[PDB]
């Protein structure tokens, strides 16, 4: 009775909990406490579901189910409410605060009035009663906040204008979007709200100190804690107005900022010129200021210490104080690193290895001034370095510190930078420094280039921070236009800000050329702004920027970082290239940088250990197997130095402890000197390197590590309680967990370096072949560390290239300027927001898909140390500390360099994953889950104790597979594909046993008949899995290597196949053959559609595909087109009555955007509390969407078919994102089918080895000559019924139908001309039109018969062919083969060479004479030209010929028309003849230079309701110079091949065509009501009345090109080769 | 006018730019111009239906690029700019680029340095022509390393001569000089030792 | 064809011209700590891996040229 108290529990709390109102400026009571609401809601949901687990349950069940129904509204209601509210407060200060909106806008300023009387009245009613069930009983409370959403939304959409005028005043605005700048505007009254925005707008400044009040601004702070207090506290009351605080608060910044350098400055002037330093002193003064300023005045020291010994020196005999210049140097360095020996906080800890870097910098410049006998201070050797002069007479406090390399003079920004990782200052950063400050001097921008991994991008920020600028990092990509780089410019002039735009080259060439402009005119008001002639009393220096006059300042400058060196990137204009100066970083100097890292963190060996790592990564990087996802450069030495000063920090503190808690003896120096820096280093080394290693290479590097690193071993440590987590998480997920050598060890310790990288790296790869388990690594380690540190963790799994990058990042509108978030985007500003609490979560991003430059590039910034995401509209999002970037790849033979090197690297093996785990998996799962959702289970784990022994190691299933994946099959194989094949074969016989038990109620299946049934089951399913996909002989060499190395009891048959077997349910063997009976076709059925005549194979595939199927497994059918894989899938089909089959047709051009307009026609989405499900409108029917061509779609040039990665994703995944909302959806009751032909194939892709992970193939070959004599004699037998004199001429008939068949499918194929493809649709239409000629006669000779033979073998085989000898070689092959299989018959009667049949002079389809012909089609052409068309036609034999085939092909049912041939040949004027005279209406769309693809929808629009509504015969004539663009060809390829346009008909054209057709239906005499039988009714219409005549030139590339653009055109259009005139 | 071709904004720019200068006679620049080929031929069939001024001029900078349609080829006048051919022929160009009052001011010195630099950068440039042997790479040694290290040598050396008539050629900054033109000028293009 | 003709002679010269057989170096436990030993493992398995390529690439040529085997797409681009 616990789930009785429990729900009683429940009951009382809501009952008693009350929404926690507090009062907002005496204008309403707002919601507060949205987080303990919440948790609220989804314990109770979750203890609801556990007692839905129990049985108990169900004397409770309805009680308990109402519960949930109003837990999920309450969630739904506070799921918009808190928008809402969020949304109206700022919004209230908006409307409120600011006077001038309400005459600039004054419309919506009324709306948002009437809102807010709304909104207060709601919460006033709330107030009255704050009972949260008595809120959630308020009449219409969801439509109402849905309603103050909506309208909430519309108001703030609309304020674009008044955001960028608020820019325009306080100009930092222009780096915070207009979510955040409305959240800014409107909380200015509280400014609480406000401290999670500093950081887009500041460089160092992450939040404000204020007062108890909040009305006065005390000071600033960083996001490391430090804090800056300013000299003249800024006033809020004083000024109340946001921007204008905000600028007194960043003057008050810099001021305050100048004012302690020169104080730092007068304090260290004692350390300067001092023989011994206090290391307390020094400490003191360290901790006393900032980090920067405490570097400042170290550098302003240094350099007028050295500007007073060269002075002095100046007379050149005199003494050399530059020697106390360097001792000074020197002791000061030797406190410096006492000082990091032992334990200090992490703030005076990074200030300390600041100074420690530029002390050493200084320390290597005195000894080389001293070195090169420097005497003078105007030598150059001493004038092109950094040299930092301070004034302290300045009245001016901003103009007291300059610093000068060489001629270039600069002034410190003094902007607040917080504690930035200094860069050690290597020669090379040196040359960028003297280059870059010499680029500034000519106002000219800088452009360093070179690989990647360099230092161009941190060189610029290291630059830009020595000189106290704000440095903005922008990641360009081809979307960064003109406009928005010319924003950007505008918001770095006004601001006075550094922009440093990496992969400039990234932009589009054209786009490169237009920011010229912007560019040099901004110099051009940087150079006027440098003459001294301009005073800044008069007007200030403006630009003309986007049609503005943008006022520029002198601190504002543009660097470039590109790497030229990768190929498609764009080249600069010359122009454009002059505005920089340009700088090559292609060597960092990784020896120093080493070097100074390792002494700066306390290593008391750094110069060997530099030494012994750099030398020790070049050998790693030449001495290890050449992979793609290997990368030993720069940013992987600074990742390992990083962790090697955390792990000695880890290990200090570890010492400590053990000492503390051994005794009471604890000593820093003891520690430092007996302290293993040598393992320290290579444990850093091993657990950054060992993971991205293959197999062979980790025995080379730990050789490599024996040999550089003598007597040092790596022991990894043992993480019990994580491994226990992830025993526990694989325990309940069916997985295999191993421990060192067991089963499952290789893949628990991919686990462990998976979580080891995750804590080094924000930015990780799985790298990989399918099925090498990186998924199931990074979900159990995601639920262990959940279940470990108690973080709930939240994965996000993108796939990049199943939608398009804009769709991905974010679109910018050209026309209004607006921003609209992509995936990628709207998920991280989702977590970055933290509306609903995401940063109190683990939130791992997992790009699960193919990486190409493309996409990837723009996340550098995000994978590197910026961790922002740039956008083109200039904000920048930054990456939370508990955000994971994670792609799970299967290979990276398309990312570059600067991929791989931002990223954390784990290689997964196909060896990882042995098949044991599979086949524990499998097992496991069909012992646990049972099948139904127990008899069912039982019978499941009887099934899976049967199939033990088999699914061993070096078992059955094992040593089958390996012979298999010997063998040759039709896609590639892979090992996954034909285990999940086996597996769902195997449920399919659980099922079996199932389904005889329940027809069997009284006597059950025993245990010796299970175990017959299910041995014998398993041997035919490893043959129709592991060999499926393959020929005839490879499924013979399967079988006989089973029989070889098999037990179980097998067909004792001498040579027929094990194939050709079936397993009954009474657990026999059964030859295939008894279920093929000689069938009896009906004369009024002969070769139709829907008609299949049962053969071995036609039974074995219909088998197959029903176990396949019925488990509702996506499948693929791969053979020769006409092969019979749609006629079998649809017969499969049959035997499942509640599967309903939607035909696709893919084309070259085909995206997922076909597949969501079948969506939208056949589907609808449903809120549900667990998300957006995508689901059939018809309840309990399954909808099975069978994709034809799955192979054409056109690969990128990064070898990805984009829908088949969404066909992936919605396979693997279960659903797919609308990009609307960036909303998952999940699929319910879809299934996927698909057909292909061989990928060998011409313009047939190999498709992605993740999507055939999912799909079993089944390989439909060509009916064999026994198997085409048995169905076209079946065929035959029936249609010559008809006429009892000739049924004995059914056998031979068929013959000679068969022979000659076969002729023409080995004389002509597409290696000659690409439509060349016969297939038995060649002999169904044959059987067809013999069909058809014979049905109206009465009797008919032998020769008659033999005549119509021939005439449809003319037609059929002759029609298409392009040169004269191949339609020579057809007629003399006819006639050889009608004499060789009808001997004894009238050859000249049945054989007169002009063989025409028409039935124009008679009812009837009879033979026609040419001269009696040739007469009536002059009749019909003279009343032709009097009626329609009077343009003389000149007749001949040809003609005759033509419009005879025209003719039929429009007699016929979904009758089109490929004709092709010579321009000005009549092919248009013939078919409108021919129209004319079979009463078709002629349809021509008339194309201007302005037609779009708007307008042809249009015009096919008015086509299908003329031929489907009206029930009017319309033939539509198009030209290939008609088809102006690839959609085109899409819509006629999807209405030749189905009849119908999935997308055509929306919105109120949808509902006009339904009232049009339910008018047609009724005058039809059909009751017709519902849409979608309205809609089948339609689409047969126009299947009926509809003949599309497609005209184009005999082009040889063209035709190729077509074959594969627009397939229907080659498979459902009747192709007529007219030529040229002969 | 100058122009920069590009974007749909410039191309508006250019055609209002165009039909004022027909009126006017101005002189109207558009750059980059074969990165539009259909607003190039755009371009020519309205120039060749137009009676401009008597002294308007339109020059298109181009690179030379198949892509440029041959109707505006044969519509205008081509003029082909390259390196020169010899090193007497970039030292004139040299020359006549670089103003005179430039060269003529008060150090005397001043116009053999300029000398020393215009047959440094001939040499170079020629040496260009030589792939493999004169240098490593086709570097882009141009323009404007010439215009950087005549601005480097006019700052250095009115740094060192205060508006003397005279400066020994031991004063003159020659370590400046050097090391600007091969860390800054001249060596920021080379990426090899 | 005699552009069939000419590449069929063309990839049996070919055929001849190049060797047949590349061994994989063997790995020791002494074998490893020798750099000579690590660099020539890793050049010889290259070769054998590009030889075995190359060889099956003109095998499949030649094939072709006389009719045996169809052309696939990726013979038919190695043919162009
Ligand atoms: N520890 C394990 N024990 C047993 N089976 C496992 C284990 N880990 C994964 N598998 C199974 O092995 C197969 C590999 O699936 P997984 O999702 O891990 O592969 P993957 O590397 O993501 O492949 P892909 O690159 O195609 O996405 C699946 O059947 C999976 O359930
Ligand atoms: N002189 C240096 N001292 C310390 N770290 C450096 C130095 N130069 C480069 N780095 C590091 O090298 C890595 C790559 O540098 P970055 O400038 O981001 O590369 P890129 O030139 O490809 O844009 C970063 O981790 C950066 O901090
Ligand atoms: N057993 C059979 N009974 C009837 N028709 C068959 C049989 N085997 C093959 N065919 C013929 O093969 C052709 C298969 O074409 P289709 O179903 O479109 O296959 P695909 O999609 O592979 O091209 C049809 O003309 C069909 O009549
Ligand atoms: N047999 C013919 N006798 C006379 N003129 C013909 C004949 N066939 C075609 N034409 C000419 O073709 C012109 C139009 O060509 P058309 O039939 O549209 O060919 P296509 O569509 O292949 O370009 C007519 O104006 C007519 O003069």
């Amino acid at each position: 009775m616990a789930l009785e108290e429990f729900l009683k529990q429940i009951r009382e709390v809501w009952n008693t909990y009350e929404l926690d109102l507090v009062n907002y400026q005496n204008k309403c009571r707002l919601i507060r406490g949205w987080d303990d609401l919440f948790n609220k809601v989804k314990e109770h949901i979750n203890s609801v579901s556990a007692m839905k687990l129990s049985p108990y349950y169900k004397v409770f069940e309805e009680d308990a189910l109402s519960w949930e129904d109003k837990l999920n509204r309450i969630m739904a209601l506070f799921d918009v409410w808190i928008d809402v509210q969020r949304r109206w407060v700022y919004l209230e200060g908006i409307f409120t605060g600011s006077a001038d909106i309400k005459h600039l806008l004054p419309v919506e300023t009324q709306r948002f009035q009437s809102i807010s009387t709304e909104f207060l009245a709601l919460m006033k009613k709330v107030s009255k009663s704050p009972l949260v069930m008595d809120v959630l009983n308020i009449q219409g409370v969801q439509r109402s906040l849905e309603r103050l959403a909506d309208l909430l939304g519309k108001i703030q959409k609309a304020l674009g204008e008044y955001l960028e005028r608020e820019r325009s005043s306080f100009p930092r605005f222009y780096f915070v979007g207009d979510e955040d700048l409305l959240e800014i505007i409107g909380n200015s009254k509280n400014v609480a709200k406000l401290q999670k925005h500093f950081k887009k707008m500041f460089a160092g400044v992450s939040s404000i100190i204020l007062n108890e009040d909040n009305s006065v601004v005390l000071g600033i702070s960083s996001r490391e804690g430090e804090e800056v207090m300013f000299k003249t506290p800024v006033s809020i009351t004083e000024h109340p107005k946001i921007n204008e605080w905000l600028t007194l608060v960043e003057k008050e910044m810099r001021v305050t900022l100048a004012k302690l350098l020169a104080e730092s400055v007068t304090e260290v002037e004692i350390f300067g010129k001092a023989t011994s330093i206090d290391p307390n002193t020094y400490i003191t003064w360290i901790d006393k200021y900032q980090a920067q300023l405490v570097v400042l005045s170290a550098q302003i020291a240094w350099s007028e210490n050295v500007e007073t010994a060269l002075s002095s020196m100046g007379g050149g005999g005199d003494a050399a104080p530059l020697h106390s210049v360097l001792s000074n140097v020197e002791v000061t360095l030797n406190v410096l690193a006492d000082s990091v020996l032992m334990e200090q906080p992490p703030l005076r800890r990074r200030k300390l290895e600041h100074l420690i870097t530029e002390l050493v910098h200084q320390r290597d410049v005195t000894r080389s001034l001293i070195k090169s006998k420097i005497d003078n201070a105007k030598s150059f050797e001493w004038l092109s370095q950094m040299r930092f002069y301070f004034d302290p007479k300045q009245t001016d406090v901003l103009q007291q510190l300059s610093i000068q390399m060489a001629n270039a003079k600069f002034n410190y920004g003094f902007e607040y930078l917080g504690v930035q990782d200094k860069l050690v200052q290597t020669p090379l950063t040196d040359r960028c420094y003297l280059t870059m400050t010499q680029a500034l001097e000519a106002r000219l921008g800088g452009s360093p280039f070179g690989p990647a991994g360099t230092g161009k991008t941190e060189s610029v920020k290291a630059l830009g921070h020595q000189l106290g600028r704000f440095v903005l990092v922008f990641n360009c990509d081809e979307t960064f236009d003109f406009q928005a780089m010319g924003r950007i410019f505008v918001g770095l002039c006004q601001v006075g800000a550094w922009g440093c735009f990496d992969e400039f080259n990234r932009l589009e060439e054209r786009m490169l050329s237009a920011v010229s402009q912007q560019v040099q005119c901004i110099q051009e008001a940087l150079r006027e702004h440098s003459n001294p002639n301009y005073d800044k009393t008069s007007a200030p220096i403006t630009c003309e920027l986007l049609n503005k006059q943008v006022k520029v300042s002198p601190d504002m400058a543009i660097f470039i970082t590109m790497n030229p060196g990768y190929a498609g990137r764009s080249n600069l204009p010359d122009n454009l290239k002059k505005l920089f100066r340009s700088l090559a970083m292609t060597k960092p100097d990784r020896q120093l940088i080493a070097q100074v890292m390792l002494y700066s963190q306390g290593f008391r060996t750094a110069e060997v250990l530099a030494n012994k790592i750099v030398p020790f990564f070049k050998l790693c990087d030449e001495q290890l197997s050449s992979q793609s996802h290997y990368d030993f450069g720069l940013r992987a030495l600074k990742s390992v130095l990083v962790s090697a000063g955390n792990v000695k920090r880890e290990r200090i503190q570890k010492i400590k402890r053990e000492k503390e808690e051994r005794g009471e003896a604890v000593d820093e120096g003891e520690i430092a000197e007996n302290l293993p820096e040598q393992e320290i280093l290579i444990q850093s080394v091993c657990e950054t390197m060992v993971p991205k290693l293959v197999a062979e290479d980790i025995p080379l590097l730990f050789s490599l590590l024996s040999d550089v690193f003598p007597g040092v071993q790596y022991h990894r440590g043992e993480m019990t309680a994580l491994r226990e987590e992830l025993k526990k998480v694989c325990q309940e997920m069916y997985l295999t967990y191993g421990d060192g050598e067991e089963v499952g060890g290789m893949w628990v310790e991919k686990v462990l370096q998976l979580y080891q990288i995750t804590q080094i790296n924000h930015g990780l790869m799985m790298v990989g072949p399918s099925g090498s388990g990186k998924s199931m690594a990074w979900r159990v380690l995601l639920k262990a560390l959940e279940r470990l540190e108690g973080v709930e963790g939240v994965a996000h799994i993108i796939d990049p290239k199943a939608i398009s990058k804009d769709h991905l990042y974010g679109t910018l509108d050209p026309n209004t300027r607006e921003w609209t978030d992509g995936l990628f985007t709207h998920v991280l500003r989702k977590i970055i927001d933290s509306v609903r609490g995401e940063l109190q979560k683990r939130q791992w991003i997992v790009f699960d898909g193919d990486v190409d430059p493309e996409w990837v590039e723009n996340l550098n910034s995000v994978l590197d140390d910026n961790k922002l995401l740039t956008l083109p509209n200039g904000e920048r999002l930054s990456l939370p500390p508990n955000v994971r970037i994670m792609f799970e790849v299967q290979d990276l033979k398309y990312a570059t360099l600067a991929t791989v090197s931002r990223c954390g690297m784990v290689w997964f093996s196909e060896d990882v994953l042995s098949t044991d785990m599979i086949f524990n998996n499998f097992l496991a799962r069909l012992r646990s889950i049972p099948l139904d959702e127990s008899p069912m289970l039982q019978i499941q784990r009887d099934a899976a104790t049967i199939m033990q022994p088999y699914f061993t190691s070096n078992g059955l299933v094992t040593k089958a597979l390996e012979h298999a994946f010997q063998l040759e099959h039709i896609m590639d194989l892979t090992r996954l594909r034909c285990l999940g094949s086996l597996f769902s074969m195997l449920h399919q016989a659980c099922r079996n046993v199932a389904q005889y038990n329940a027809n069997h109620p009284d006597f059950p299946m025993q245990i010796e008949q299970l175990e017959r049934y299910i041995q014998r089951y398993l041997v035919y399913a490893i043959l129709w899995s592991l060999s499926g996909d393959s020929r005839l002989k490879m499924r013979a060499e399967l079988g006989e290597y089973i029989r070889r190395i098999t037990t179980v009891p097998l067909p004792t048959a001498p040579n027929i196949p094990i194939i050709d077997y079936e397993v009954s349910i009474s657990g026999e063997w059964s030859p295939w053959q008894a279920k093929v009976p000689q069938i009896e076709v009906e004369t009024h059925k002969v070769a139709a559609p829907d008609v299949v005549v049962p053969t071995l194979d036609t039974v074995r595939h219909e088998a197959l595909l029903y176990t396949w199927l019925a488990e509702h497994k996506p499948l693929v059918l791969c053979g020769p087109p006409g092969s019979g894989k749609t006629m079998t899938l649809f017969s499969a089909l049959r035997a499942l009555p509640d599967m309903e089959v939607v035909g696709l047709n893919f084309s070259s051009a085909t995206t997922p955007e076909l597949l969501l307009k079948t969506f939208d026609h056949y589907c609808e989405y449903r809120r549900t509390p667990n998300g957006v499900v995508l689901a059939p409108v018809q309840l309990g029917k399954w909808l099975v969407l069978f994709c034809d061509e799955i192979n054409l779609p056109d690969m990128d040039k990064y070898g990805t078919q984009r829908v088949i990665s969404f066909i992936r994703q919605m396979v693997e995944h279960g659903g797919f994102y609308r990009t609307s909302d960036q909303t998952w959806v999940k699929l319910e009751r879809i299934q996927f089918v698909g057909a292909c032909n061989p990928p060998t194939d011409p313009g047939r892709k190999p498709l992605s080895h993740r999507f055939l992970r999912h799909v079993p193939v089944v390989y439909v070959d060509y009916p064999g000559p026994a198997s085409l004599t048995q169905i076209y004699g079946t065929f035959n037998r029936a249609m010559l019924r008809l006429i009892p004199s000739l049924r004995t001429y059914a056998e031979p008939l068929t013959a000679a139908m068969v022979e000659f068949y076969t002729m023409s499918q080995e004389r002509f194929t597409q290696d000659t001309q690409p439509h060349y493809i016969y297939s038995p649709r060649e002999m169904t239409r044959w059987v067809r039109g013999i069909f058809e000629a014979l049905r109206p006669l009465e009797t008919l000779p032998v020769e008659g018969l033999i005549r119509i033979w021939a005439h449809e073998a003319l037609r059929l085989f002759q029609d298409r062919l392009v040169e004269d000898e191949e339609r020579r070689w057809t007629d003399e092959n006819i006639d050889t083969v009608a004499l060789k299989h009808f001997p004894n018959i009238d050859r000249e009667k049945a054989m007169s060479r002009p063989i025409l049949y028409s039935n124009w002079l008679s009812k009837d389809y009879i033979p026609v004479d040419q001269e009696e012909l040739r007469d009536y089609v002059k009749a019909r052409l003279k009343v032709f030209y009097e009626e329609e068309l009077d343009v003389p036609l000149v007749l001949f034999n040809e003609v005759l010929d033509h419009v005879l085939r025209i003719d039929r092909i429009f007699r016929q049912p979904q009758g089109h028309l490929l004709l092709i041939g010579v321009s000005g040949a009549g092919k248009t004027t013939l078919s409108r003849f021919v129209a004319w005279m079979n009463g078709l209406s002629v349809y021509q769309i008339k194309v201007h230079r302005k037609y779009t693809g708007e307008d042809f929808d249009e015009d096919l629009r008015t086509v299908l309701r003329r031929s489907g509504c009206k029930n009017e015969k319309i033939a539509f004539i198009m030209d290939e110079s008609n088809v102006l663009d690839s959609g085109f060809l899409e819509r006629m390829n999807t209405l030749l091949a189905n009849g119908e346009v999935p997308g055509l008909f929306e919105g109120d054209e949808y509902a006009t065509l339904m009232t049009q057709c339910k008018e047609g239906a009724q005058k039809e005499g059909l009751m017709l009501d519902s849409h979608e039988e309205l809609y089948k009714w339609f689409t047969s219409q126009v299947i009926r009345n509809l003949h599309v005549v497609f005209t184009m030139n005999p082009s040889s590339e063209g035709l190729k090109d077509r074959a594969a653009t627009s397939p229907a055109l080659f498979n459902r259009c009747v192709l007529n080769w007219f030529g040229d005139w002969s | 006018t100058s122009i920069a071709i590009g974007s749909a904004e410039g191309f508006n720019q250019a055609d209002k730019a165009i039909n004022t200068a027909v009126k006017s006679g101005r002189w109207v620049m558009l750059k980059n111009v074969h990165l539009a080929p259909g607003w190039l031929m755009q371009l020519e069939k309205k120039l060749h239906s137009l009676q401009p001024h008597a002294c308007f001029r339109l020059f298109l900078t181009m690179e030379i690029n198949p892509k440029v349609p041959v109707n505006l080829l044969r519509a205008g006048r081509i003029f082909v700019f390259e390196p020169p051919p010899g090193v007497k022929a970039n030292m004139l160009r040299t020359f006549s680029s670089i103003p005179v009052s430039r060269i003529c001011k008060s150090p005397n010195e001043r116009a053999r340095l300029y000398f020393l630099l215009a047959w440094f950068h001939a040499i170079i440039q020629e040496r260009l022509r030589y792939a493999p042997l004169g240098w490593s790479k086709k570097y882009e040694f141009g323009e404007s390393d010439l215009r950087s290290a005549c601005d480097t040598v006019d700052t250095w050396l009115d740094d060192t001569a205060k508006g003397r008539q005279n400066i020994s050629p031991d004063k003159i900054p020659w370590s400046a000089l050097k090391t600007l033109m091969a860390q800054s000028i001249y060596g920021g293009r080379v990426d090899n030792e | 064809p005699a552009w069939m003709r000419t590449l069929h002679t063309t990839a049996s010269n070919w055929l001849h011209l190049i060797p047949q057989t590349l061994s994989h170096l063997k790995r020791t436990v002494e074998n490893i700590k020798d750099p000579l030993f690590r660099f020539f493992e890793r050049e010889v398995k290259m070769g054998a891996k590009l030889l075995q390529d190359v060889r099956q690439d003109l095998a499949d040529v030649v094939q072709v040229c006389e009719g045996k085997k169809k052309q696939t797409n990726y013979l038919r681009t190695l043919i162009n």
